[PDB]
DNA sequence: GGAGAATCCCGGTGCCGAGGCCGCTCAATTGGTCGTAGACAGCTCTAGCACCGCTTAAACGCACGTACGCGCTGTCCCCCGCGTTTTAACCGCCAAGGGGATTACTCCCTAGTCTCCAGGCACGTGTCAGATATATACATCCTG
DNA sequence: CAGGATGTATATATCTGACACGTGCCTGGAGACTAGGGAGTAATCCCCTTGGCGGTTAAAACGCGGGGGACAGCGCGTACGTGCGTTTAAGCGGTGCTAGAGCTGTCTACGACCAATTGAGCGGCCTCGGCACCGGGATTCTCC
């Protein structure tokens, strides 16, 4: 009895706060995860390669802050790290 | 009678073909290609029902991808028919050989 | 004396209550009194011996 | 109707959201990333329809 | 010892309907060859590192993580299948 | 003791800022990690969630359909030219091709 | 956002906030009445407003200023509604968020609360909750 | 400040690097496409390069940032540490 | 005396693909490199070095590009390279 | 004073015992460095993933043989492969 | 005076420092934890690699009859390997060049 | 086949980058000990494999004729080769300094543990969006 | 341009099963806490970067001539799409078997960790010779 985690109550609530009145199928969710999981596994290797290149040992906003803007390209990125970045000044207050 | 002339068919065929997402390969034969594939690298070896649809899924992706990349060449070469000039064009500059 | 806030500089004298201060705080600033603590209501700064200059340190909001 | 429906000033550059609201350019590029981006007036979301204005 | 003919279980008609969705107009015969080769390579180096990886963990079977953790690898991730 | 507020909560978003916390001190990333690097990162795979799924739902009322398929999903993908070049190496499952004819082709 | 401030004042005063009332520009004394057939019916109570140079774009800074027995009010008279934390919007007036605390006083959320004691007063006995609440207003919002 | 320095990368330069890739005859078209795709390229580079640099809180852009560029690009480069 | 069109260039295609100089000018390529810079950081500062890294990958991938539109180009039964050659390796390889 | 480290001196061992009367310019101990740190690094994090993959925490030659498997093509990577053999028995009988 | 310091290399033949690349190891985050083997493996591929890289680049260069090897001489080197060619397909080589061949159609 | 223009090679020269010598210290080794990840036995059962049988849509094979691939040809313009003129790269030299790398230190942020509980997981459930069927209108092509 | 042959989208009916919903429980998130070390900050030193200058000259831009190659055109052969009639394994479904995946429970080799020791590589500091260069003779390719 493994209990096995997911990102699909997540993907729901947020697609309920998106289209209030829209479904998605069981196949999609999948889908949903994978990408969830790739974009995760993506950034936190960028944050680890640049707190292994400048020497440090700890991961803070500053370096998911570049690698969000090294990966994310043009407008997508500036509006990615604005939430990121607002998100962060919620939590902190 | 009633004769389509050529081409229409063809128009046709790719407007289905481009608004499906149906495998277009049958299971049987792909499975037994797969094994048959799989035999040499080792012996008695098993697979799951998900795992070869995923490398059918992947296979006819890349097909798919590569018949997109020749046409286009064929395409610049003046020309509407494929022809394995251009596959082979295509792979050279995709690097895959 | 003077105050510092780990922030308004600087407040009272080592007289009046912790409470005091943090009314004083919100309606200066708007951070809520009980936002968030004292970190060095009903002891005062001179219960704690608050002197001149000293660093204090300022919740379940939802 | 001349003016803003937040700011209640003047419109100055008029800018429509796509669920036919009208506002005027420091309301809209203030509450662009103010708050929600989401529409004030009836809850629509804006955030792709000013990507694609953007640019 | 499966037989070689399996490379033959690809048909014509599937190849002109892969064209098809591909975009292809029309195809020459000797495409029918080339297509089936280069599907063989494919497949022969996705199941190159997908038997190892099988060997790697220990087991008889090839499950589907094996496959997508192959595709993965070749810069050809793969969305829904975990 | 107190009344327990979730972190998510606290930075008013929907992702598991715990879960992700714990994925980023489970996956052997770094030594330590710093408090509000599991906040930013929950905050962004949120937005982009929330992008992506914006686009399928727009795509699949365009289609007159109300719910969401991986057909609906490589159309939103491979429409968005943000989305595309971030996901550029990425292959759907049950996806399809985005509709497209080279004009050349066309009768004339 | 002064005018828009002025603008609702000036709606405020054209519509008064039935038994609730609030006013003065950042700086705002609100008193309200209890709410019928409440255990706080019959007191009054003050709450504080101000205003951050965000409005309406930011909620004001409000918090109750009179003792009361409610789960979702603090000791210092805090506020935990959504409208004033996540659910704010700049197309409400300061009436319906006097409604919403006034309804809040009628109904109090065990869920979220903010005195744990309170709400699990509130959850288990009904009366007691009642009770303490009437004995609390009389005390304190009378 | 300056501009117009795209101009610096003359025809026979272009030429040059053409014949080293093994071009016989060369269109008189080719020279502001080379141009533009080269300037793409540099600007794709360079912004990933003053990122990292800007992240470690420098003003000196160095060998070590333009390598990680290049690498995440998925064209390494040796020579240079 | 002339030459035939063709000779000098594949007599320059011999001594250019043995040599390994840098085909374009230092200074050139440095102010246009600072030039593009300038549009994400003001008063940058460049090291030698890097400049000189980022001239060698700029000329190994422009070499590649010309060796990709080459093929191209004889593909399309011709000699001269044409911007379309170019535009079809670029989309080819994924660039666009 | 950061005492940087490379491979230079193992590289020139390997290139005098191969041929020993062979030289080597500066500028291309600096590429064979680059390029043993990037061999390495693509070793241990395919290994690291092959780790992490099948549930372990224990990075053993076992791994690296897979990973040298999965990076290095054919008859390069049979040598590479029967030479680590070689040399951990070799380690272990010692 | 415990005893005479043997290094691993030495106990397996090898060149390479087992010692720094257990060190480079277990301080790169890979893993929890680092087998005694795995090391003593690594440095004989990576000392295997090098060996035949120089051997080609020597050869190469003993055909261009020169004594020292230099950029030109690996990348001569490593475009003629097949194997080196794939395993380095992506490499960008400094002072590298191109290896010389001209197209048949282009000849007279 | 000869002239000429370039290309390769051999010889003398000088330099400067590759090769070799010397601390010494820090990174390598050796030895103990202990919690534990992993190796192994053991039991369960789920999923993979193999089979049979009936349906049938898909694959296969043939005819043709038509539209396309390819070869030939004129042209013609533009691109290459050349020379003359113009200019900016470049090597050398010097100077100013902003900024990169280290040290101290201290302090605040985060690891770690304990205790508690509630949000998510596995599991029922019913209903509702999608599919199939069939009769419509509606658009497309094609041969006249 | 028109009407018929032929797909093709659509409305409505009814099925059906997939998913949005509800519930017991449990473990991972939250809280309060202490301690320790990672990093933020200042100050400092010096070093590589920026900037300038002047003489050289090799490189770049202009321009003219001509020839050759891209291109439109044309004619012709052929091969491939389109249709129709004839096989055939794919597919479903169903059954049955069992090997290997998955798990739990023990137990031990072993790898992290600390203490103690010492010598190999880094840095410096040299010496010389591999090679760049320059002049010249011999060879070769290209063109008329
Ligand atoms: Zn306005």
């Amino acid at each position: 009895r493994s209990r096995k985690e997911s990102y699909s109550v997540y993907v729901y609530k947020v697609l309920k706060q998106v289209h209030p009145d829209t479904g998605i199928s069981s196949k999609a969710m999948g889908i949903m995860n994978s990408f969830v999981n790739d974009i995760f596994e993506r950034i936190a290797g960028e944050a680890s390669r640049l707190a292994h290149y400048n020497k440090r040992s700890t991961i803070t906003s500053r370096e998911i802050q570049t690698a969000v803007r090294l990966l994310l390209p043009g407008e997508l990125a500036k509006h990615a790290v604005s939430e990121g970045t607002k998100a962060v000044t919620k939590y902190t207050s | 009678p009633h004769r389509y002339r050529p081409g229409t068919v063809a128009l046709r065929e790719i407007r289905r073909y481009q608004k499906s997402t149906e495998l277009l390969i049958r299971k049987l034969p792909f499975q037994r290609l797969v094994r048959e594939i799989a035999q040499d690298f080792k012996t008695d070896l098993r697979f799951q029902s998900s795992a070869v649809m995923a490398l059918q899924e992947a296979s006819e992706a890349y097909l798919v991808g590569l018949f997109e990349d020749t046409n286009l060449s064929a395409i610049h070469a003046k020309r509407v028919t494929i022809m394995p000039k251009d596959i082979q064009l295509a792979r050279r500059i995709r690097g895959e050989r | 004396m003077q105050i510092f806030v780990k922030t308004i500089t600087l407040e009272v004298e080592p007289s009046d209550t912790i409470e005091n201060v943090k009314a004083k705080i919100q309606d200066k600033e708007g951070i809520p009194p009980d936002q968030q603590r004292l970190i060095f209501d009903g002891r005062t700064l001179s219960d704690y011996n608050i002197q001149k200059e000293s660093t204090l340190h300022l919740l379940r909001g939802c | 109707e001349c003016q803003c429906g937040i700011c209640m000033e003047i419109l100055v550059e008029p800018v429509t959201l796509p669920c036919n609201h009208t506002l005027c350019k420091p309301c809209f590029q203030s509450t662009v990333e103010k708050a929600s981006l989401c529409c004030p007036f009836c809850r629509r979301r804006v955030s792709s329809w000013t990507r694609y204005h953007t640019r | 010892k499966v037989l070689r003919d399996n490379i033959q279980g690809i048909t014509k008609p599937a190849i002109r309907r892969l064209a098809r969705r591909g975009g292809v107009k029309r195809i020459s015969g000797l495409i029918y060859e080339e297509t089936r080769g280069v599907l063989k390579v494919f497949l022969e180096n996705v199941i190159r590192d997908a038997v190892t990886y099988t060997e790697h963990a220990k087991r008889k079977t090839v499950t589907a993580m094996d496959v997508v953790y192959a595709l993965k690898r070749q810069g050809r991730t793969l969305y829904g299948f975990g | 003791r107190a009344k327990a507020c979730t972190r998510s909560s606290r930075a008013g978003l929907q992702f598991p800022v715990g879960r992700v916390h714990r994925l980023l001190r489970k996956g052997n990333y770094s030594e330590r990690v710093g408090a509000g690097a599991p906040v930013y990162l929950a905050a962004v795979l949120e937005y982009l969630t929330a992008e992506i799924l914006e686009l399928a739902g727009n795509a699949a009322r365009d289609n007159k359909k109300t719910r969401i398929i991986p057909r609906h999903l490589q159309l939103a993908i491979r429409n968005d030219e943000e989305l595309n070049k971030l996901l550029g190496r990425v292959t759907i499952a049950q996806g399809g091709v985005l509709p497209n004819i080279q004009a050349v082709l066309l009768p004339k | 956002a002064l005018k828009r401030i002025n603008k609702e004042l000036s709606d405020l005063a054209r519509d008064p906030p039935a038994q609730s009332s609030a006013g003065p520009m950042f700086h705002w004394q609100a008193t309200i009445m209890g709410p019928n057939d409440s255990p706080y019916q019959g007191g009054v109570f003050f709450l504080t407003i101000h205003f951050p140079t965000d409005y309406p774009f930011k909620p004001p800074k409000v918090a109750f200023t009179t003792r009361i027995y409610h789960p979702n009010i603090n000791s210092n008279g805090s506020i935990c509604l959504d409208i004033l934390r996540s659910q704010w919007s700049p197309a409400l007036t300061i009436s319906k968020v006097l409604l919403s605390i006034s309804s809040l006083l009628s109904d109090p959320n065990p869920d979220d609360p903010l005195v744990p004691e309170i709400a699990r007063i509130y959850k288990t006995d009904r009366d007691k909750y009642n009770r303490i609440s009437r004995e609390w207003t009389q005390k304190y919002a009378m």
